[PDB]
């Protein structure tokens, strides 16, 4: 792909409901 | 062309939040000048839009007229107070607007309009970080406001914290399962966020959006391109490779069909053929 | 050395007027001091999304190489009045398009100077040198015929042709809306 541009990168309280750690609780 | 027709057109243009300020301000001016007394209080909600359009249109001359009429009709009204706040913000008068919103909040704490207007002021001033923080704090008391939720997601997309934006779009879909626009936007955000571990989610949600609406051809070729990117990725397993190749072939067939329909609908040069010339590549 | 046609400037003003409240972007195509023969718009409002930009760029490349042009510039008009610096999206898109041809340079519509007649050149052209993007000389001449661009932009805006203008996003909404928008092209030809 000759136009596969990436727009991610820098990610900068935390928004309510957010939790960064990927927890395996099930 | 009767006043009922433009009244219904304005009602439709208000039910779905359009921003064609020129057209709506023209129709509203015609309604409030020619057929102002032809109908009752139903023009009063119009008197809201008409001024907002004015602030969007820049024609401030009738903004004062509408504001004065509303204030003389509705003294001490929180809605008219927010409307005055927008009038002040139209000329970047921010300190007085902030003071007015603080007065509204101290008069009524459960009001939600003042917080939204003050964070709009903050985001107009360019302080994106503090605007995001203010929205996060505001949601802590008003979890479930879909409009503020989508606005926070849009702000995060603009600032490029795609994880938080994806999370907000996920909870928005939690709120509204049946809106395909949210599914399409979340698929786009997830595709932009990362690689295969997110490309799978992006393609699944693109397929979900297609199922919820067959005409969202945007999401159609979004799914096509996501499948193509999954195919081109070396980390894709052989079974995943053939599965995404099948998905891409199906999507390409649907794209050729859609552009053939685009062809039979209009009558001009076959750019759609040129378009599928891209797909064959 | 960046040169764009007067129709490119009128398309700039047309797309800016079509969605005044939403930041817009798009590309400018030229044939192989480069002269940007034509332009094309794409999307508005949210601009940081990748998939639409990728599908767009692919379609631009296909359409241009089928008809001998090549994409050679990127334009983006921001939402804020007091904002005139490129964002991450504009910088990365300009870097990626410039990978093909080094003559490709970014342009941004400075909305602060956006007026009815466009008294001063709204576009600011940024070049990539020393791995950094920086603006050119503002005093330089940008359009090929400045009075012609002024008059055609004023006529098009006063004729309410901005509502009829169609960008790539409307094509995404419905293909029946022509994304090649030759209507503004014939209006430009008639005005000239």
């Amino acid at each position: 792909f000759k136009w596969a541009i990436e727009l991610s990168g820098p990610g900068g309280l935390y928004p309510v409901g957010y939790l960064d750690k990927q927890v395996p609780d099930t | 062309v009767t006043w009922e027709e433009m009244r219904d057109k304005m009602r439709k243009w208000r039910e779905e939040n359009s921003r064609n300020s020129e057209q709506i301000v023209e129709v509203g001016e015609e309604l409030i000048n020619e057929y102002a007394s032809k109908l009752g209080d139903d023009i009063w909600i119009i008197y809201e839009q008409v001024m907002i359009a004015a602030l969007d249109y820049g024609r401030d001359d009738l903004a004062l007229f509408c504001l004065q009429e509303l204030r003389r009709q509705f003294p001490g009204s929180h809605r008219v107070k927010r409307l005055t706040g927008m009038r002040f913000e139209a000329m970047e008068r921010y300190d007085d607007a902030i003071q007015l919103y603080d007065r509204i909040l101290q008069e009524d704490p459960t009001n939600t309009a003042a917080r939204k207007r003050k964070i709009a002021i903050r985001k107009a001033q360019g302080k994106n970080v503090e605007a995001i923080r203010e929205l996060n704090e505001y949601l802590e008391q008003f979890v479930g406001d879909q409009e503020a939720w989508h606005e926070l997601a849009e702000l995060y997309i603009n600032e490029h914290d795609y994880a938080k934006a994806a999370f907000c779009l996920e909870e928005l879909m939690m709120t509204n399962p049946h809106n395909h626009l949210y599914c399409q936007q979340y698929a786009e955000v997830k595709y932009t966020q990362g690689g295969l571990e997110n490309l799978e989610l992006s393609r699944k949600y693109f397929a979900q959006a297609l199922k919820l609406n067959n005409r969202n051809m945007r999401a159609l070729f979004g799914l096509y391109m996501s499948a193509s990117h999954i195919a081109s990725n070396p980390k894709a397993s052989a079974k995943t490779k053939k599965d995404n190749m099948k998905y891409a072939s199906w999507a390409a067939s649907q794209i050729n069909r859609a552009y053939q329909f685009a062809g039979r609908s209009k009558k001009e040069t076959k750019y759609s053929l040129k378009a599928v010339e891209d797909m064959l590549e | 050395g960046v040169k764009l046609t007067t129709q490119a400037y009128c398309k700039m003003v047309l797309h800016g007027a079509k969605y005044p409240h939403c930041a817009v972007n798009g590309l400018l195509v030229a044939e192989k001091h480069t002269l940007f023969v034509d332009c094309i718009p794409l999307f508005h409002g949210t601009l940081a999304l990748a998939p639409m930009l990728e599908v767009a760029l692919t379609l631009i490349d296909s359409w241009c190489k089928d008809h001998s042009y090549v994409i050679a510039g990127y334009y983006q008009a921001n939402e804020r009045v007091k904002d005139a610096s490129p964002n991450q999206v504009a910088e990365k898109v300009a870097s990626r398009i410039a990978e093909g041809f080094s003559d490709t340079a970014l342009i941004m519509v400075d909305n602060t100077k956006f007026t009815m007649d466009c008294v001063a050149p709204t576009i600011h052209v940024y070049e990539h040198h020393e791995n950094r993007w920086r603006c050119r000389d503002p005093h330089h001449d940008y359009c090929e015929d400045w009075p012609e661009a002024q008059r055609i932009s004023a006529s098009l805006l006063d004729s309410r042709s901005y509502e009829t203008l169609v960008d790539f996003d409307n094509h995404l909404d419905d293909i029946r809306n022509d994304w090649t928008n030759p209507e503004i092209n014939k209006a430009v030809l008639h005005l000239c």
